[PDB]
């Protein structure tokens, strides 16, 4: 937190927020790019749901409570709660503790996004397929 | 394998070999879905048949595994590379990746230009990162409710072994501030292993 | 190599392995007792009131069987008795708990029930001491 | 011993010589087809041939009628 | 018989099917290979070019693909993957025509007539840049760098290439400049920044210890002789059967050599370079340490490359034994430099060498063994692109975009040709349009729709425009920085036309016994 | 009309996030554009009927999952 001033509710919570926003943006752009962002976006929603299952609070319960707080005029980053955006990950249901140690800052969470994309680029990077006897 | 075995070493051509690779990619990930979070679950990996290890960390699991496909191979290394970096993000990174690789070969193939299709994925992460930078709503310990006192309190309540966030909140505030060695890596930072934490029974 | 099998499928294999061990030793403990006869691969007879002995001389399996051998060894080093006792407790609990609470669907709740039964058990058993 | 009887000897004599025959007939006369000889049983290579000498000698004879003709020519 | 019909159909099936797999080229497409070999080794591959040269096959028709790539590198050094994929197009043509009842000899003829017309039309669309003019060379070199892995070491590399080729050059549009004159050496140490172009001849070798000539004046040594000393090639009557007696023979042997190396230095030697193959042990392993002392360079068990370059460029010829004194047929020289750079590397530079008006050498540097590799590929392609202009100049569309463009112009020329050959060539025009299509197809799922669409977008732009193949979007392709040399695409057509034609020509089974 | 169907669908959503207009696919011209200004004019009512009938038809099938049959 000291190294990078900027912070987020980390884990899958930044992810749950971003799904809706990257979808509003996907639509807006249109064409081939709408799919590109939209597949990127739905992949973000799935991680906090899968996490929920583990602590046995389930996927269905998780999505339901969370997406409501986000809105189209609550796209704001703020600095105070008027819409929730965190998600305690031990609780496995969204609370209103906004500084828990189950959040992790910007430094880890930016590189989480980049490494998941890279795996798609790389497997693709090949040109040519051969068998060598 | 599936398809023809006219050729070998993970070649079967056409639709079949792509299908084979993505399923396998998915199997790794599924192990790490259950081990995801601080709520993660223990797995048993049998390493011969006279040995066992119990683990619940995402990168660790994947290291002992026997890759035998190119998709297998790139995905374990991605997790381990992330373990080298910080060792945080390690359970998550795999899970997102499984879904991405399958979707994208379809969309890159459905090109107008392949560099453009990959760039859309980049465009989604560029907004994401930007957002991430803009945020100071949750996990701010420097403009907290009680600064570092509140940050520690909530952390000890999330990882509670008795009654904690009481005496234990105050400790966290003291230890960071007890080191007066600034380590300039982007803003001033303190080591949390230059502290002395002692046990007494 | 890698083998993938998920959820409740894996969790039955555990029951299957544990209970088979637990049953005769459940009779062997007490002030009445039974015999677990080994038929050896080299032949001949070895028969004990202790299940771990017989597992060691032959039959080790991936889930429960290896776990029962390892906890019981720690037990001998500690107090020196109750080597017999551990294995039965571990298998009867996994047997009876798992099936009804999985069909209902809640694995992680069950893990938290084990704590609440640990907390109760210490308090009540100490009062009668 | 082996005895290959009266019809059969003559049949081996015709097909064997026909097969070797069809190799040198492409190059022969004005420009038409060529031979590009495919080598895999001695060594793995391809060879660009146009001379009948190369084509006929390099491929063995294991059909007894075929031996006589490649030597005379 | 039935031997000619069935062979042609299968051989064409068998190359073409592999060429379908192989066609995943340009950009990120298909899914990686980790390869379990037929000999049980783990091998990992990426890049289309590197694979094709490496490819190990035993099907006679598929071997053609391996070697097609190698010829392309030697003439162009560009388009090495490209030349194979378009060859697979010509194979696609060959089946459809067999069904029509056009005989195989006829389909060969048509390839020549496809080549003759096609390359002329390539020269028509092309904008003719000068091969001796630096500015246009500098843009073109950026095109090739930025299409490879580099995007930031590109800055350093573009100007060094224009200078290097300038040294070897000949004014004409005729065939000159080669990588038999452009000498490419690696060196551990230095960085991509420090890469050095020496206009003369520099050889890559390893030199014992550090502490040797790094100054001017040298007589360059090309020797083919072993020493005369006791227990070498001179008589001794001292026969050993003891460790002590062994010690004496070796002492007197090394001693005489310390004298010998002074006569080597008398000559002016500050460079001596030993033959590859011994005539007993060559100059002994003792001689090399003594030579080091005189301030004179070493390398025993010299590579093949050095022996060819020294004799040709500098006129350097073998010399007589040292006890008999050196013959003095050695070339001129003035530099013996042991290149150390960031604590590593051993090298010989020869400056003030005689030349025939050719021969440059670029030294390729990198602080780590992978970092040298990264300079090396990128520079190779940048040298080669400027090279292609001297051999035959001009710029056309790049990425293989003029083969798609060529298709429209070429259909018209077939119809008005109105031969037997017209039908074969028209059908090839439609096959050159499949190359961005086929590339994408294999990767994913849902093939058909995208496949038809890329051919529409390129065609409709007309004879001057289409889709780009390094940016996408319908925009002018003839000059926009999506260019490659005339040489690359004409060379590719040429090589393809010959190799493919050969499959049609055979008749009946053939297998040497 | 002869297009790549998935590529197209996405462009019409863009003008339903940049104006909320009438952008859809034409077979009455074989192009992509506003359909109101292309006089592709058909009642509200065809669409009213088709939604309600499609839901009604749907709910029945997903609800049944226990079928008792008699081949008597």
């Amino acid at each position: 937190v000291l190294e990078s001033k900027s912070v987020v509710p980390g884990g899958g919570a930044v992810e749950a927020a971003l799904s809706i926003y990257l979808e509003n943006y996907a639509t807006s752009m249109g064409s081939r790019e709408q799919l590109a962002i939209a597949e990127f976006a739905r992949s973000l929603l799935v991680i906090p749901n899968t996490l929920a299952v583990n602590a046995a609070q389930d996927s269905t319960d998780l999505v339901a409570k969370l997406r409501a707080f986000h809105n189209e005029a609550q796209v704001n980053p703020e600095r105070k709660n008027l819409k929730w955006i965190g998600l305690d990950l031990s609780n496995g249901k969204p609370r209103d503790n906004k500084q828990a140690g189950v959040f992790e800052p910007t430094i880890v969470k930016v590189k989480s996004l980049k490494f998941a994309t890279e795996a798609a680029i790389t497997i693709l990077r090949i040109d040519d397929l051969i068998k060598l006897h | 394998m599936e398809g023809p075995l006219s050729v070998f070493g993970d070649r079967s051509t056409g639709e079949t070999i792509r299908s084979q690779n993505v399923m396998a990619a998915a199997s790794i990930a599924n192990i790490v879905k259950s081990s995801l979070g601080p709520v993660g679950l223990d797995k048993m990996l049998v390493d011969d048949i006279g040995d066992v290890t119990i683990t619940n960390d995402g990168a660790t699991i994947l290291k002992l595994l026997e890759v035998e496909h190119p998709a297998a191979k790139v995905l374990c290394e991605l997790a381990d590379l992330q373990d080298k970096e910080v060792g945080d993000g390690t359970t998550s990174v795999v899970i997102i990746a499984a879904e991405l690789l399958k979707n994208a070969d379809e969309l890159v193939k459905q090109k107008i230009h392949p560099t453009s299709v990959i760039s859309g994925y980049r465009l989604a992460c560029k907004e994401a990162v930007r957002y991430i930078n803009e945020n100071l709503i949750v996990n701010t310990d420097e403009l907290g409710r009680d600064c570092l006192i509140n940050a520690a309190k909530t952390s000890m309540s999330s990882k509670i072994i008795g009654i904690n966030g009481d005496f234990f909140a105050n400790m966290v505030v003291d230890a960071v501030l007890a080191i007066k060695y600034t380590d300039i890596r982007g803003q001033p930072r303190y080591p949390v292993n230059s502290v002395n934490i002692l046990k007494a029974h | 190599n890698t083998k993938r099998e998920s959820g409740r499928k894996v969790q039955s294999g555990n029951i299957n392995a544990a209970k088979t061990i637990a049953d005769i030793i459940r009779t062997c403990l007490g002030p009445k007792s039974m015999m677990k006869m080994l038929l050896d691969p080299m032949g001949g007879i070895v028969m004990t009131n202790d299940g771990n002995a017989i597992l060691r001389e032959i039959q080790v399996q991936h889930p429960a069987a290896k776990s029962m051998i390892e906890i019981s060894r720690t037990q001998d080093e500690e107090v020196g008795d109750g080597t017999t006792s551990v294995i039965i407790l571990a298998g009867e609990m996994l047997s009876v708990a798992e099936h009804f609470l999985e069909q209902q669907m809640h694995p992680t709740v069950v893990i938290s029930a084990y704590r609440k039964a640990l907390d109760d058990m210490i308090s009540t058993l100490k009062k009668i001491s | 011993a082996d005895e290959e009887r009266a019809e059969t000897a003559r049949l081996t004599s015709f097909i064997g010589a026909i097969a070797i025959g069809d190799l040198v007939k492409s190059t022969l006369g004005p420009k038409g087809m060529d031979k590009i000889l495919l080598s895999s049983g001695r060594d793995a290579s391809l060879m660009v041939t146009n001379d009948g000498a190369t084509i006929l000698k390099n491929i063995g004879v294991d059909n007894p009628a075929a031996k006589v003709l490649v030597d005379m020519s | 018989r039935d031997k000619p019909a069935q062979i042609r159909f299968s051989n064409i099936s068998a190359a073409k099917a592999v060429a379908d797999a192989i066609r995943t080229s340009l950009g990120p497409k298909g899914m990686d290979k980790m390869i379990q070999d037929g000999k049980g080794d783990v091998t990992i591959t990426n890049d289309g070019a590197t694979i094709l040269k490496q490819m190990q096959v035993l099907h006679p028709a598929a071997r053609m693909l391996v070697e097609l790539s190698k010829a392309q590198d030697i003439e162009a050094g560009d388009g090495t993957t490209s030349v194979v994929i378009i060859a697979g197009s010509l194979l696609d043509s060959c089946t459809k025509l067999l069904q029509k009842g056009i005989h195989p000899t006829i389909i060969s003829e048509s390839f020549q007539k496809a080549l003759e017309k096609g390359i002329e039309i390539l020269t028509d669309m092309s904008r003719p840049v000068e091969l001796s003019d630096r500015e246009t060379l500098l843009n073109s070199a950026t095109t090739s760098l930025n299409s490879k892995v580099v995007s930031q070491y590109s800055s350093l590399l573009s100007p060094m290439s224009v200078n290097a080729v300038m040294k070897v050059i000949d004014p004409a549009t005729a065939t000159s400049v080669d990588l038999r004159d452009i000498k490419i050496v690696k060196k551990l140490g230095g960085t991509i920044d420090d890469c050095e172009l020496v206009e003369g001849l520099v050889l890559t070798q390893k030199v014992s210890n550090s502490g040797i000539t790094r100054v001017e004046k040298a007589k360059i040594g090309l020797i083919q002789f072993c020493l005369s000393a006791p227990k070498t090639d001179m008589d001794n009557q001292i026969v050993v059967s003891d460790y002590a007696q062994m010690d004496r023979v070796l002492r007197e042997e090394r001693a005489y050599i310390l004298n010998l190396v002074k006569q080597i230095k008398k000559t002016g030697c500050n460079v001596l370079l030993i033959q590859k193959s011994i005539l007993r042990d060559a100059l002994s392993d003792l001689a090399l340490h003594f030579l080091n002392k005189m301030k004179i360079m070493v390398i025993k068990d010299i590579e093949r490359e050095d022996i060819e370059f020294i004799c040709k460029t500098i006129g350097t010829k073998p010399v007589a034994h040292i006890d008999q004194f050196t013959a003095d047929m050695l070339g001129s020289a003035e530099l013996a430099e042991e290149v150390n750079l960031n604590g590593s590397g051993k090298l010989l530079k020869i400056t003030g060498c005689a030349s025939p008006g050719k021969t440059v050498t670029i030294v390729v540097r990198g602080s780590n063994k992978l970092v040298i590799e990264e300079a090396e590929r990128s520079i190779h392609d940048a040298l080669c692109v400027i090279r292609c202009l001297v051999k035959k100049r001009a710029l056309i569309a790049g990425g293989g975009a003029p083969e798609i463009e060529l298709a429209l112009r070429l259909t018209e020329y077939s119809r008005t040709l109105s031969g037997m050959e017209s039908y074969c060539v028209r059908a090839f025009a439609d096959a050159m349009e499949v190359i961005p299509s086929t590339l994408a197809e294999n990767a994913g799922l849902n093939p058909i729709s995208t496949v038809t669409e890329l051919r529409n977008r390129h065609a409709q732009g007309e004879k001057t425009a289409g889709i780009n193949v390094r940016k996408g979007g319908i925009s002018n392709i003839l000059e926009e920085l999506v260019v490659q040399p005339l040489l690359v695409s004409v060379s590719a057509l040429t090589l393809a036309t010959e190799t493919v034609r050969s499959i049609l020509k055979i008749d009946d089974v053939v297998n040497t016994r | 009309a002869g297009f790549d169907a998935t590529n197209i669908l996405n462009k019409l959503r863009a003008r339903h996030a940049q104006g909320g207009t009438w952008y859809g696919v034409d077979i009455n011209n074989e192009d992509i554009a506003d359909n109101f200004e292309a006089f592709v004019w058909e009642p509200a009512m065809v669409r009213i009927n088709a939604l309600t009938a499609a839901s009604e038809a749907a709910c029945l099938i997903v609800s049944v999952d226990e079928t008792i049959k008699n081949p008597r």
